[PDB]
């Protein structure tokens, strides 16, 4: 609280970037990993688009959280 | 250069916090207007209005793109054929209902992830679009201020301070840029929620009725078949089964929704209060310790003491000039120039006893050294005092501190704004702080009664807290509710009430008049009546009614439970030895008469009810009587008559009308019902 | 009872005065109480006519009133049901005992008896309610002699009363017995001789006009019984305006009282037992007769009334008299339909009953660039005006003050005797004098003014919100003033609310709405833009207010200009909703030099003098406080309680066009032919409940502003009024700080004394010795004077459904205060719950029978339905809630351990919602709102949203069937079942769901409370499938969790304390674990094992704390460290003590344990 922090940027933690895959590595192993349910970020429509890579739903999965 | 950077944090604080709260019920969007103009988004449906821009269209226009989904035909289930069993094909049949209530959920589940993909992806980047647009005002303010700091023609060599206040000045920037932050995602979330649930579902739902139908169909001309197998009552069975339930519609569950109100309230409390308690005098276990853990070089005297408080042991300064308690001040309790903060404590202040210290104000807690803040008791008034090295601010409660009643005194100090004083969770002043600016010494904060003529003069106190941010009303109140978060009882004084202590009894109607006993021998009825009115002469010459008057009451159980008394617990008052209740047979049908287990003519029903219909934290109970077969249930009042050829009194009767009717009353005749269960406490004394 | 013969109550008696004719004309009376008289005649002194010039503004004067003998029996009836109701309370009737021993002081000379009526031999009369005078209106006590009246005599004055005819205020009419209360009490002061002479008068208001700055003042008598706010502020515990009046009448009483308790209480032989009538009036203090005022009595009736402004509040508004039906329309519990629903008739007639007004200031707006004349008519009351000399000249006393001359007994009346009293025989017999002294019966007024106005007065706005002519016409709504102030179209109505124009904008009563859903949907359209208009509050950085109502500014013309209201009030300042006082008065509060008294006590008694010096000048300042406040509310607060009334009006008449847009659609369906007989009494059937709820939300549309005004007001006080106050008492200050210092010089060597103590304990410091402000005494005074005017009906719980029971039988009553009769079989058991009482549904013929004649279920209305159930026993299809008539309402079931919510409306449209979160024998707090504003149905399940489901194609379920509740399948547990009158929102679902945990109380798995002493099954939690069972194959004995689970032995673990006394398990106590069986060893922690030892002196204490997120769950944590369940080691997962470690806020699933 008085820390006086001007920007509240973090960085990862080595163990926890890994302690991700090691999830990936486990569904993998137990013949669990689908790459069909997949955000397919490419929209021409809009015209105004990240344009981000597909996002596999196991990896929001894996990730956990708000968007799990 | 520092009365320009207060007007700067004041106005873009109160600027950027500007919400418009319409109020269609369960929406009641809180929408902040100047979204309109910082992001060009309700400018093509309504040009130049955003918060009606909103109402004509809920996401349509607070959105780039609404997808107009879609979803597979979804076929009707299907099962197998062959030489089946009874026991079996009942298990088909369960398991074609479980599997479409599944595949309900599953396409649910489906929609689900479609709206969050497409709808509320784009809510966060509106998000940080916005995030994008305050952060970049605030660094435009902060390079006009570091321009202005380089043109210190002023004077010289005397920019440090300036540089330091401008650094303070953009952490509060920050902190209201957070706050805006919040009330755009606070308002963008429950849209984007709301579009989920009201114009996304119901889609899917049709097309779920159509495959529910032909499950329904399919399943039905499955048990014509078969039929012979189950036999008829468990075909009859199956289909009722059947027919009941591929009819309705499976609801959509919303609990496991990324961002529900619900993750957000029952933290509530946690996150905007006790988030930043950096200090919190109590006592636990016997011992005076900061309850919040940030700091422990916290010295008390030998002469302060631990007495009986509102929830737990509370201190007792003496004023002995021995009973000092000071905290070595820390990081945490060293307020700069532009930190709010807020100080919340509990006090019970005793009537004074004897007139020897009457204008003569002295301290009660103090960080002061001719520049601070210092808390002070005058006769019976509580002063809060802000000292600079110029200015001041003396905020003055009105009275009844000096009452014997726990008394929360909140002082909620926005350095930018105002410092305002609540007494009870009830505003008393706000005074202008934004004169105010250095109000930090390296002295401990000391608590202690200094200046005081009366040596045997007491104070407690409890839960002496300090916030780092400043407690607008809502947090306040919210604080003030949470020490009544228990249901105990609540006497006069606003300790919670026993069950093995004698307590005087009055109406809140009448004051003064305690209760006692007289016995009708025509009637062999013992009555409970209002005793004679007495007057208390306060030093100050004014009269005050006596609550020391009539007998002591004892409220009991029916195990002598011994704990604390609670919201509708059922006790047993117990009056000079003698049980009291209402009459158990046909004789008393004139207004119930309230009597006591004094003559054995009638038979009583003693078991009372202690309930609290008002609100949680007032010193007053209702009295429920038990509903016998005789007479209905009522609260325990008081009607003033002379039945008979015996005196003019106060009779206590169990008021059967008042009960029924509570909830209509006005509050004036609610004074009937009221009690108040005074204790005989030391710091009010009639002598 | 209009033709009784004679005798006792009926007598025939001459006239005091002479009857306009010149003579005096018998007349006949009726005895309704002890020495109180009615008579059903018009007022014999005053004439049936009087000329234009001299009829008042709000009168009736129709002289063909009370002349027939069903009329007079109307008037008869009219009273014993007003003296009924006055009885009917208990402060009532102690007023009506005290006017019956009211008598004056006898006359001297064998102490002949007061004024009263002689027979052709005196029948006492203490008072002589008339009939109505020349004005119906005008209920005035007049006494027969004004010069006794106010010396202490006492006068037995006549009262002209006429009950039939009452005003509204608002929308609701105004109870006839507060003009009969008022009328006794003002009576009440003539008969103890204390009246004010008509000369001592305060001020009231500030005028209501244009080209005045004087006050309109009021008379002292008026303002003591109008109480209200007005008079809570000049009648604190100091005394300022407290003048020789409040002691000439208390010092003549203490005389007249002595001279009653040594020469007539003596019992001379011509007293003729008056002695126990004035024992008892002279027992009474008339300071207890002060501190009865009008508002108390309304609030002892239960009686609506605005208590701002009593005396004028119900004068600002067109005189709208409505008859009142005494016999059907009024009973002894006052109006029968309610104060709101009364539905009365209005007086106007063509024949008799011309309401003569004459509207004081008739402003007619002008514009000098347009040819734009708009009149509108102001209305004020009849209290005379006075300039501002009152404030000018106001002298405070310093000697008198605290003394009791007005305070306000909150037991009103309660110190006499009511039986004694009443038991009294009435007197009879002995003569009577007659000295009638002339009253003022000759009077004239002022008559109307044309003053011009060059801008749009609030008035001018409310009387173009207005609808001006028939039913068969078309209604044009506009946001433009000035396309509504030049009438070129009659019928096109100002609104500010720019979305009901904008619905208006494209509406044709002949192809916008063609179908019955249509109908309803445009009709719910209306109420959701409605309520989003006038509800929306804006924040404001203005210090001291919460938020601004930004349509204030749209409605009353103030601070209407291009800038928003919220803007505009930023430049403007608050004090740009007030029209500037000039000369507002602050008092000098000049403080007297000390005197050089002597008295060689002490040195010289200064400490003594000083003190009451310093008291008396604390005192004095904080008149001067209280002059300040009074004159604020005179002045500022009148301007602003006169906006808020300003604003119920424009929301009212908001209202009423929505209403009359609704109406008028109800006339193309009927006259055209459009909609068949069914369909179309749904639709007038609905309309006519939708009137209510508009009225739900215009209401608290104006609660908004009641809060915003105050906060306005107290502004104002703040950095306007209180300011320059306290720079008075600073220049003050420092002349009684300087003249204590010039005293204190004596040149007597006690420095020691000076220095130290006098001149700091009684000296004031600074300005915080005096302040005396704070924000809760005017909120207390402001907050809600004028409430409910639209209707009293607000979001309530319309049932509770509590229980009791006595040896085996049970009853079941509502809790509300609604008072529903809920009618159910005495079979059902009433068992312990959730922290309440449950009934046990068990049989199928079990139910509980809920009624609901006030229970509405319209599509308008949303409502919500709470409740606790448990599932006994093991039932897969079960019903709950049944509120269906002819497949139409609503109900609640079970179906396969999952709850069913279907509902369908009489149209056809059914709703369905099937939750399937598997209900499994566990108290569950289903709570389900339905949200008909917005059209969604929430189920809150343990506080948590779960559904939300929209609802919007289902229309109206009402039904007149009650509400049953059995099981018809099993045995259920229903618990706390409230019905509730508004939609629970999320925040406050949570609220209510935490407050049936407020009792701390530890619960087992299944929902119940745990208990001591009492076995259960103990269950980590995590794996609910396997049991914590005792392991004794080693020597080593502990607890553990074991998967072989080839043999099944269940142990049983009950929470035991060292004292046998407590029966309820609470949260945060000291508990130890016993352990079932031969042994019955108990548990200990050795080397953070969880081993068992036997003896109950080697356990080890657990501090059991529980997690409101899992509520059926226990932590036994020791110190920082709670009980956990290890790794897997061989199949036996056994428990150690383990540091407590938290996961979202909150330990982790390990930790807690489960009691089964």
């Amino acid at each position: 609280i008085v820390n006086k922090f001007v920007k509240r940027e973090f960085a990862p933690d080595p163990a926890s970037t890994l302690m991700h895959e090691l999830v990936h590595v486990t569904h993998n192993l137990y013949g669990i990993s689908n790459r069909n349910f997949y955000y397919n970020f490419d929209t021409g429509k809009i015209e105004t688009s990240r344009q981000q890579n597909s996002l596999i739903f196991e990896e929001l999965l894996t990730f956990g959280g708000i968007d799990s | 250069f520092y009365q320009w950077l207060r007007s700067i944090v004041k106005d873009f604080s109160d600027e950027t916090g500007k919400i418009d709260v319409i109020d269609k019920s369960s929406d009641t969007l809180a929408i902040v207007p100047y979204i309109g103009p910082l992001l060009n988004i309700g400018n093509d449906i309504r040009h130049g209005d955003f918060v009606g821009a909103i109402e004509l269209a809920g996401i349509t226009a607070l959105l780039e793109y609404v997808p107009e989904f879609t979803i597979p035909i979804l076929v009707g289930l299907e099962v197998i054929g062959g030489e089946l069993a009874r026991e079996q094909v009942e298990a088909i049949v369960n398991n074609a209902l479980d599997k479409r209530d599944q595949k309900w959920a599953e396409v649910y589940n489906i929609t689900k992830a479609q709206w969050w993909g497409t709808i509320h992806l784009q809510i966060n980047t509106r998000l940080a679009h916005t995030y994008k647009a305050l952060s970049r005002q605030a660094n435009a303010i902060k390079m006009n201020m570091e321009f202005q700091l380089a043109n210190y023609k002023g004077n010289i060599d005397d920019k440090a301070k300036i540089k330091n206040a401008i650094s303070e000045t953009e952490i509060l920037l920050n902190k209201s840029v957070e706050q805006a932050m919040k009330n755009t995602e606070k308002f963008m979330i429950k849209l984007s929620n709301s579009y989920l649930t009201k114009e996304m579902i119901p889609k899917v739902q049709d097309n779920l009725k159509n495959f529910d139908l032909e499950t329904k169909k399919t399943l039905d001309k499955f048990i014509k078949e078969k039929e012979d197998i189950l036999g008829t009552n468990l075909s009859s069975s199956l289909r009722r089964k059947v027919s009941i339930r591929l009819n309705k519609n499976i609801a959509f569950d919303i609990n496991d929704i990324p961002f529900s109100e619900f993750d957000d309230l029952i933290n509530q409390y946690k996150n905007e209060i006790e988030d930043y308690e950096v200090l919190n005098l109590g006592a636990e276990d016997g011992k005076i310790k900061d309850l919040s853990g940030t700091t422990s070089d916290i010295n008390i005297g030998s002469d302060i003491e631990l007495a009986d408080g509102r929830e737990n042991k509370a201190i007792k300064i003496k004023g002995s000039e021995n009973s000092t308690i000071k905290i070595a001040m820390n990081k945490y309790l060293r307020f700069s120039a532009t930190d709010n903060f807020s100080i919340s404590f509990w006090i019970k202040h005793p009537k004074p006893t004897n007139l020897l210290n009457n204008g003569i104000e002295y301290t009660l807690v103090e960080n002061f050294n001719q520049r601070g803040w210092k808390i002070s008791i005058q006769d019976s008034k509580l002063i809060w005092y802000l000292r600079d090295h110029n200015n001041s601010i003396k905020i003055v409660t009105p009275d009844y501190i000096a009452f014997n009643g726990w008394n929360l005194i909140t002082i909620t100090n926005n350095r930018s704004k105002g410092s305002i004083v609540y007494v009870n969770g009830s505003k008393i002043e706000e005074k202008d702080i934004s004169s105010i600016w250095n109000t930090e010494v390296d002295d401990p904060i000391i608590f202690r009664l200094k200046n005081n003529r009366d040596t045997q003069a007491f104070t407690l106190l409890d839960q002496f807290s300090i916030y780092r941010k400043e407690l607008n009303q809502n947090e306040v109140v919210k604080l003030y509710n949470y020490y009544f978060n228990s249901n105990y009882i609540r006497d006069i004084w606003g300790n919670p009430l026993q069950y093995n202590k004698k307590y005087y009894l009055q109406t809140q109607d009448k004051p003064g008049k305690g209760l006692i006993r007289e016995y009708w021998s025509s009637f062999g009825y013992d009555y409970v009546i209002l005793s004679d009115s007495k007057t208390i002469t306060f030093p100050n010459n004014i009269r005050y009614g006596a609550l020391y008057n009539g007998s002591k009451v004892l409220i009991k159980n029916s195990k002598k439970l011994d704990g604390l008394v609670r919201n509708k617990d059922f006790i047993q008052l117990e009056i000079d030895g003698y049980n009291m209740g209402i009459s158990a047979d046909r004789f008393n049908e004139d207004t119930n008469y309230i009597g006591t287990t004094y003559g054995t003519t009638h038979d009583l029903t003693t078991d009372f009810e202690i309930i609290q219909r008002q609100e949680k934290y007032r010193n007053y109970c209702q009295l429920k009587t038990p509903y016998n077969i005789f007479h209905k249930s009522g609260l325990m009042s008081t009607e003033t008559s002379k039945p008979t050829f015996h005196d003019y009194r106060d009779w206590v009767y169990s008021s059967a009308w008042y009960f029924q009717n509570y909830e209509n009353l006005n509050l004036r005749k609610h004074t009937k019902t009221n009690w108040y269960f005074i204790p005989k406490d030391e710091g009010w004394d009639e002598d | 009872i209009d033709s009784p013969i004679d005798n006792k109550n009926i007598i025939e008696f001459i006239t005091f005065r002479t009857d306009t004719s010149g003579i005096q004309k018998k007349i006949k009376a009726y005895q309704i109480a002890k020495h109180i008289w009615v008579v059903p005649e018009r007022y014999y002194a005053e004439p049936l006519n009087i000329s234009d010039e001299y009829k008042i503004d709000g009168g009736i004067y129709n002289e063909n009133y009370l002349t027939t003998d069903k009329e007079r029996q109307e008037y008869l009836d009219a009273i014993c049901i007003l003296f009924k109701r006055i009885n009917n309370v208990i402060e009532g009737k102690k007023l009506l005992s005290l006017l019956s021993s009211a008598s004056p002081f006898p006359f001297k000379d064998d102490t002949n008896k007061y004024l009263l009526k002689e027979a052709l031999k005196f029948f006492t009369s203490n008072i002589i309610l008339f009939g109505p005078g020349t004005n119906i209106s005008k209920n005035q006590v007049l006494p027969l002699n004004g010069d006794d009246a106010t010396s202490g005599v006492g006068s037995v004055s006549e009262i002209c009363y006429n009950p039939f005819f009452t005003k509204k205020f608002g929308e609701y009419s105004l109870d006839p017995v507060i003009g009969l209360i008022e009328c006794l009490l003002k009576s009440l002061y003539n008969l103890y001789g204390i009246k004010v002479s008509d000369d001592i008068k305060i001020p009231y208001k500030l005028q209501r006009a244009l080209n005045t700055d004087k006050y309109s003042y009021i008379n002292l008598e008026e303002a003591l019984i109008f109480g209200g706010n007005d008079y809570k502020i000049f009648t604190e515990k100091p005394y300022w305006l407290s003048n020789d009046y409040f002691l000439k009448s208390l010092n003549t009483f203490e005389e007249n009282k002595a001279k009653y308790e040594k020469d007539l209480k003596n019992d001379p032989n011509l007293n003729n037992e008056l002695n126990q009538y004035l024992q008892q009036k002279y027992s009474f203090s008339i300071s207890k007769i002060w501190s009865l005022n009008l508002t108390a009595f309304a609030d002892i009736f239960n009686i609506n009334i605005p208590t701002s402004f009593l005396a004028s509040i119900t004068f600002w508004d067109r005189s709208q008299y409505y008859k009142i039906n005494y016999p059907n329309d009024y009973n002894i519990d006052g109006f029968v339909n309610g104060q709101w629903n009364t539905n009365l008739k209005n007086i106007e007639k063509d024949n008799n009953f011309i309401i003569f007004d004459k509207p004081k200031q008739i402003i007619t707006y002008i514009n000098d660039i347009f040819n734009l004349r708009y009149t509108s008519n102001l209305y004020e009351d009849n209290l005379d005006i006075e300039s501002n000399n009152y404030y000018l000249n106001f002298m405070f006393e310093y000697d008198k003050g605290n003394n009791f001359t007005i305070n306000q007994y909150k037991a009103l009346l309660d110190t006499l005797d009511n039986d004694f009293i009443d038991s009294l025989p009435p007197i009879q017999g002995m003569n009577a004098q007659n000295k009638l002294t002339s009253l003022p019966i000759i009077s004239k007024g002022t008559d109307t003014e044309n003053i011009n106005s060059e801008l749009l007065l609030p008035i001018h706005y409310l009387k173009s919100q207005t609808y001006n002519l028939d039913m068969y016409s078309s209604i044009k709504f506009t946001t433009n003033i000035y396309e509504v102030v030049s009438e070129k179209n009659s019928e096109l109505v100002y609104t500010f609310l720019p979305h009901i124009n904008e619905i208006m904008e494209n509406y044709s009563i002949n192809n916008t709405i063609k179908t019955e859903e249509e109908f309803y949907n445009w009709m719910e359209n209306l109420f959701i833009n409605y309520s989003i208009d006038i509800l929306e509050k804006r924040n404001s950085i203005i210090p001291g207010i919460t938020a601004v109502l930004p349509w204030i500014g749209k409605a009353l013309n103030i601070l209407n200009t291009n800038n928003d209201f919220e803007e505009e009030l930023q430049l403007s300042g608050i004090k740009g909703l007030i029209k500037e006082y000039e000369n507002f008065i602050i008092p000098d509060m000049i403080v007297p030099d000390i005197p050089l008294d002597n008295m060689p006590r002490t040195y010289d008694d200064i400490d003594k003098k000083l003190s009451e010096i310093y008291t008396k000048n604390k005192f004095l300042f904080l008149k001067g406080y209280y002059f300040i406040v009074q004159e604020w509310w005179t002045t500022y607060y009148i301007q602003f309680i006169e906006l808020k009334y300003l604003c119920s009006g424009a929301i009212n008449k908001q209202q009423q066009l929505l209403i009359t847009v609704l109406e008028k659609q109800l006339f193309y369906f009927t006259n055209n032919g459009l909609f068949p007989f069914d369909a179309m009494e749904r639709m007038i059937n609905e309309f006519n409940r939708s009137i209510d709820i508009f009225s739900r939300i215009s209401q608290q549309a104006l609660n908004n502003v009641d809060i915003f005004i105050n906060e306005c007001a107290l502004f104002i006080f703040n950095n306007e009024v209180y300011p320059l106050f306290l720079n008075n008492v600073e220049n003050n200050i420092n002349k009684a700080n300087d003249n204590v210092l010039n005293y204190i010089n004596k040149a007597t060597s006690l420095t020691e004394e000076q220095i130290k103590e006098l001149t700091v304990k009684y000296t004031f410091s600074s300005i915080a010795e005096v302040e005396f402000f704070n924000e809760s005494y005017f909120k207390k005074i402001t907050n809600m004077d004028i409430k409910n005017i639209l209707t009293n009906i607000k979001n309530i719980n319309n049932l509770i459904l509590s229980g009791s029971q006595i040896n085996d039988d049970i009853t079941i009553f509502d809790e509300s205060g609604n008072n529903l009769n809920i009618k159910f079989d005495p079979s059902i058991r009433i068992v312990d719950g959730h922290t309440n009482v449950a009934f046990k549904l068990d049989k199928s013929s079990q139910y509980i029978n809920i009624p609901t004649e006030n229970i509405n279920f319209s599509f308008m209305e949303s409502f919500s339905i709470d409740f606790w159930l448990k599932i006994l026993d093991s039932t897969e299809s079960t019903t709950l809630l049944n509120c269906i008539e002819d497949d139409i309402g609503w109900k609640l079931s079970i179906q396969n351990n999952n709850l069913l919510w279907e509902m369908k409306d009489n149209l056809g449209n059914n709703f369905t919602s099937l939750f399937t979160f598997n209900i499994n024998n566990i108290w569950h707090n289903i709570t389900l709102s339905i949200d008909r504003l917005t059209n969604t149905f929430n189920c809150f399940l343990d506080g948590k949203l779960i559904n939300t489901d929209n609802i919007s194609n289902i229309f109206s379920l009402e039904t007149n069937t009650p509400i049953e509740i059995q099981s018809d399948n099993g045995a259920i547990l229903l618990e706390a079942f409230s019905i509730l009158n508004y939609p629970l929102q999320q925040q406050e679902v949570l609220n209510r769901y935490r407050e049936a945990f407020s009792n701390n109380y530890t619960r087992n798995y299944y929902g119940d409370i745990l208990k001591y002493n009492e076995n259960y099954q103990l269950y980590n939690k995590t794996s609910p499938d396997k049991e914590v069972k005792k392991v004794f194959t080693n020597d080593k004995d502990y607890i553990a969790i074991e998967y072989n689970q080839n043999t099944n032995n269940p142990t049983f673990f009950s929470l035991i304390q060292k004292e046998q006394s407590k029966i309820y398990v609470e949260e945060n106590d000291e508990v130890y674990i016993c352990v079932q069986g031969d042994p019955l060893n108990y548990i200990t922690i050795d080397n953070n094992q969880a081993v068992l030892t036997k003896d109950i002196n080697l356990a080890t204490s657990f501090k059991l704390k529980t997690n409101l997120n899992k509520p059926n769950s226990l932590i036994f944590s020791e110190n920082s460290q709670a009980l956990r369940l290890s790794n897997r080691l061989n199949d036996e997962n056994y428990i150690l003590l383990d540091l407590v470690s938290k996961l979202d806020d909150e330990p982790l699933n390990i930790f807690y344990w489960e009691f089964i």
